[PDB]
């Protein structure tokens, strides 16, 4: 049933990014023996939890999925009440609380709201973390958007000397809508994923978390940019290439002179 | 062993409190009046408080090698730190020092006031002290002090470790516990050294020496099985704490295996003498091997390890060779004694 899995992933690849959760559950309802085989490479939105003791929010994924509970980084507690989970290193717990702090600053600077979370775990010669960012559109506004970001980062620290090897994998799951009069309703799905790795020197002024912050910042700038120009301009190009606004036989004139100049440019070769 | 340094206050403040002491009035903060909100006054106050912070930090962060000195020295050192940090809290809680703090608070200078409790590591030092405070009081090391009988040592070793079992709730470090164990073995070795001294073991018969031998291995087995129980104890402690994957060394070479190995070589040594001296009695090879036996073995000399290998590895295999060469005749002699007929 391995070909069945390949076609299943391609089906999710071509599936409409509006009902990712429901249709993923449906596809799992086909072959439930292949269920938690798909929940590793099928990108879907996030789940907002609620830290009761702190009064914050924290997102849900597999990295915080300790057993079947979730480690709330604002409290380092598990919900459902599992007092047998895998607590992170106390060292990494302090590094994680400052990580959550720095990314709250990051999130507030670019997203001006939204929910974020940064979990962490070990490595033999380093550590690794995940960065969840979920920005839903302004509910008051008509723009029904939902920015979703997941950043798999793996700090492969070298021997000593404080130089590292920062491996990072990201993912953006966009969502957009406008109920504008000129467009009626213009829905706009979309999703990206990239990888980047750099070896920035670690120091007392340049900790690991700062290097990760620069990488996440650059990565999201590239993804948002890349999206907006390449992919969205590509869609605009497709709509313009399908139907043209200019009347034909006028386009035959401009394309006529265009082919004339094609002959002119390829005439003096 | 621990510096206990008092906190000096400015002399004019002492004269003011002295003036209030002549009356019985509590020396108020605003007694200085205009002198409170002045630059040089608060300047000198912060100078004194800053030196106080350095005096506290002089002894709070103090630490030495956990295996430096004997076991009782390190254990008593932690005890000294406990009571000494309480004395630092005593000097902190006096109303005169609080009066200086009130001067800096009333003069809107929050720096020395907040740093008097945060910059001083006395708070965290006292909380760790209190975490180790019941663990350091009523330690049964005296059970190990006057224990000359190996049975007293058996029950003593089990008692001390069962009292030490409360380190599951007080976060005991790994390497600290291992150096602690080696310190325990240090005193065990010292006690056994004088025990072998007051035993006159080189002259007793194999009956009493056999009983003493078995008692020695009794103590050693109490060490091994109870130490494995302490090993499993610390294993589950590290599991319940969930901190990291350090390269923790459990390859412990304590102070008692050093004598245990020599005992083992003597066990097989007595096997040679057992079959021989127990039967040979039954032509002068009988006498002659007991002659050469005692001649190459009567000089163990308080059986320390250093000279043990240093000269006794040669004298040891030399004793083997003295049997052998001495016993060399009997083989071919037996070939005579019975092969002729």
């Amino acid at each position: 049933s391995d070909q069945q899995l390949d076609c299943a992933l391609d089906l999710m690849r071509r599936l409409p990014p509006q009902q990712i959760e429901k249709n993923l559950s449906d596809l799992i309802d086909l072959v439930p023996s292949l269920c938690e085989d798909l929940l590793s490479s099928v990108d879907q939105p996030l789940k907002i939890a609620r830290d009761k003791v702190v009064g914050k929010d924290y997102l849900l994924c597999d990295y915080n999925r300790d057993g079947d509970s979730y480690r709330s980084p604002w409290s380092n507690k598990y919900d459902p009440p599992l007092e047998d989970g895998a607590m992170p290193s106390a060292r990494l717990r302090k590094l994680e609380v400052e990580a959550n702090n720095a990314f709250d600053q990051y999130r507030d600077l670019y997203f001006e709201g939204g929910v974020s979370s940064v979990y962490l775990w070990d490595l033999d010669h380093g550590f690794a973390g995940v960065i969840l960012i979920k920005k839903a559109g302004d509910g008051s506004k008509k723009i029904k958007g939902c920015w979703d970001s997941i950043h798999v980062v793996e700090v492969q620290e070298k021997s000593s000397g404080r130089t590292a090897h920062y491996k990072l994998t990201s993912t953006v799951m966009l969502w957009l809508q406008t109920n504008k009069s000129g467009s009626g309703t213009m829905n706009l799905g979309g999703s990206l994923t990239r990888q980047m790795e750099k070896d920035e020197t670690v120091s007392d002024c340049s900790p690991h978390i700062a290097n990760i912050g620069r990488l996440v910042e650059d990565m999201e700038n590239k993804i948002r940019s890349t999206l907006n120009e390449i992919y969205f301009g590509k869609t605009k190009d497709i709509v313009n290439g399908l139907r043209s606004v200019q009347t034909f036989a006028d386009k035959s004139k401009q394309e006529a002179l265009k082919n004339d100049l094609v002959e002119a440019l390829k005439r003096k070769q | 062993e621990i510096p206990e340094i008092s906190l000096p206050i400015h002399p004019m403040i002492t004269n003011v409190a002295k003036q209030c002491y002549e009356r019985g009035e509590k020396p108020k903060v605003t007694d200085f009046g205009d002198k409170v909100e002045d630059p040089t006054f608060l300047n000198q106050l912060q100078s004194g408080v800053n030196r106080w912070i350095r005096e506290i930090q002089k002894v709070t962060k103090l630490d030495r090698d956990p295996a430096s000195g004997t076991a009782l020295q390190e254990i008593s050192f932690w005890l000294n730190l406990e009571r000494a940090l309480y004395r630092i809290q005593e000097k902190r809680e006096s109303p005169e020092v609080l009066l200086t703090l009130d001067i800096l608070k009333h003069g809107k200078r929050f720096h020395a006031t907040v740093s008097f409790d945060t910059d001083t590591g006395l708070k965290q030092a006292l909380e760790t002290v209190n975490d180790y405070n019941p663990l350091m009081k009523d330690f049964p090391l005296n059970d190990l002090l006057s224990a000359t009988e190996l049975d007293k040592i058996r029950q003593a070793l089990v008692a001390i470790f069962t009292h030490l079992r409360k380190i599951r709730n007080t976060k005991y470090p790994i390497q600290r516990a291992l150096r602690l164990v080696e310190a325990i073995s240090r005193d065990l070795s010292s006690q056994l050294l004088k025990v072998l001294g007051t035993r006159k073991l080189m002259h007793v018969a194999y009956e009493e020496f056999e009983k003493v031998m078995v008692a020695c291995f009794e103590v050693f087995q109490t060490w091994d099985d109870e130490y494995e129980k302490l090993q499993v104890l610390l294993r589950d402690i590290v599991k319940r704490k969930r901190e990291e994957n350090l390269k923790m060394v459990w390859r412990i070479n304590p102070a008692h295996r050093k004598l245990q190995a020599r005992l083992d070589q003597m066990r097989k040594f007595r096997r040679q003498h057992e079959q021989l001296r127990a039967v040979i009695v039954r032509a002068n090879a009988i006498e002659e091997v007991n002659l050469a036996y005692e001649n190459v073995k009567e000089v163990d000399g308080l059986d320390v390890s250093k000279e043990g290998t240093e000269a006794w590895e040669a004298a040891m295999k030399r004793y083997d060779e003295r049997i052998d060469r001495v016993e060399t005749r009997i083989t071919a002699r037996l070939r005579d004694q019975l092969g002729t007929a």
